[PDB]
């Protein structure tokens, strides 16, 4: 079982695991506790569990697995990762790890991680001989990002304003000056929708804060 | 072997010009055909647009230093057999001009400067009373075979790439243009 589905579903799948595994209630806590309890009442059986996340460490390598549904909160799900992990396999901040994950004995209350399969979607071997970013000779802006969908939609409209006003390159850098009630939800929602649709290629994140 | 070093040197740019006009026309046919094909992405149209512009301002410049080349083992050949042709058999013409080019030799340097136009009005006269038969006339036996393949006018392809000229700003910009292109096609 992955935790990704179980993290994605509504509460139909928390109502549903209770009436199905008989658990004696589910409702008023957090849905990360009902998570952690679900996966123990599910993994006591003995069978394989895998786990999927994004990999960090802190100041003493006590590795922390949070995942990007969850908008990395420091909650119950999230996996332990030993020092000697990241000793062994070379993994830094920010790696996408997966692989199998060991129920938590007495002593401990986080899972752990028993072995890794995929390092960044790639190989976990693989990963270990990689060029560092930092290291990495910058340059300027060559491809160009074209804002202009081609479908006539009404916001398409805008997209062309925003195709006119200024080229967007990859590897760039652009910064909005936009005071309140300007409307800028609008222009980044179409600039994420044109991302996704005309160049489904590149791999998009948006940040949001407070 | 200065003149058979200069037309080696033509028809090494020369050649050089064509392998890169065969990589434009197969620019322009991947072109035609990605555009006629499904077209999704428009990154890849972009750099093929930029590919395109590169390759057309190096063929602009490859055309023009080909021109240039052209004319230059034209002008040494004409200079080399002029000389040679001059120096046998100069003494007949030195004195049919012989005032023209005496008043030149021992006099001041405005009569040097005044001789020459009168020495060019004579020449011209000459000339045109003798093209005005319209005989044929062929390349001399020294050099006729190579002249032959190349022929006094260039390819119709040299001269019409050429109709358009860019600023010495557009000329950097497409020279960084091409230096960037290399990079990109050595990775």
């Amino acid at each position: 079982m992955n935790l990704t589905e179980l993290k994605n579903t509504p509460v139909s799948e928390l109502i549903t695991l209770g009436e199905n595994m008989g658990l004696e209630n589910l409702a008023r806590m957090r849905k990360q506790d009902i998570i952690f309890a679900i996966l123990k009442q599910h993994a006591k059986s003995g069978e394989d569990i895998f786990g999927d996340g994004v990999l960090e460490i802190l100041q003493d390598g006590f590795g922390f697995l949070r995942s990007a549904d969850s908008s990395y909160l420091a909650g119950p799900d999230d996996i332990y990762v030993s020092p000697s992990q990241i000793r062994r396999f070379n993994l830094r901040t920010g790696d996408t790890i997966s692989g199998k994950i060991r129920p938590p004995k007495e002593g401990e209350r986080y899972f752990a991680l028993l072995k890794v399969n995929e390092v960044n979607f790639d190989k976990p071997e693989n990963a270990r001989n990689k060029i560092l970013f930092e290291n990495l000779t910058p340059l300027h802006a060559n491809s160009r990002l074209r804002m202009e969908r081609g479908n006539g939609s009404t916001e398409d409209l805008t997209a062309r304003v925003l195709d006119l006003a200024s080229p967007i390159g990859r590897g760039q850098r652009g910064l909005i000056v936009a005071p309140p009630k300007a409307g800028k939800t609008m222009l980044l929602q179409n600039i994420a929708q044109s991302i996704a649709y005309n160049h489904p290629d590149c791999v998009l994140m948006v940040l949001l804060i407070d | 072997t200065a003149l058979q070093q200069a037309f080696d040197t033509c028809q090494n740019n020369k050649a050089a010009w064509l392998q890169r006009k065969n990589e434009l026309a197969a620019a322009e046919q991947e072109y035609l055909r990605l555009l006629s094909g499904e077209g999704r992405n428009v990154s890849r149209l972009d750099e093929l647009r930029n590919i395109i512009e590169v390759r057309k301002w190096q063929v602009n410049q490859a055309a023009g230093r080909y021109i240039r080349s052209h004319e230059a083992v034209q002008h040494i050949s004409i200079r080399d057999r002029l000389n040679d042709f001059m120096q046998q058999h100069g003494t007949a013409l030195a004195a049919a001009l012989a005032p023209e080019l005496m008043g030149y030799s021992e006099l001041t340097a405005i009569a040097r400067n005044c001789a020459i136009q009168r020495a060019t009005d004579a020449l011209r006269e000459a000339l045109l009373s003798w093209l005005a038969k319209g005989e044929k006339i062929n390349y001399s036996a020294q050099d006729s075979d190579i002249l032959t393949t190349i022929g006094f006018r260039p390819d119709v392809a040299s001269v019409d790439d050429s109709r358009e000229k860019f600023t010495p700003a557009q000329n950097m910009i497409f020279s960084r243009k091409s230096a960037q292109l290399a990079s990109r096609q050595s990775v």
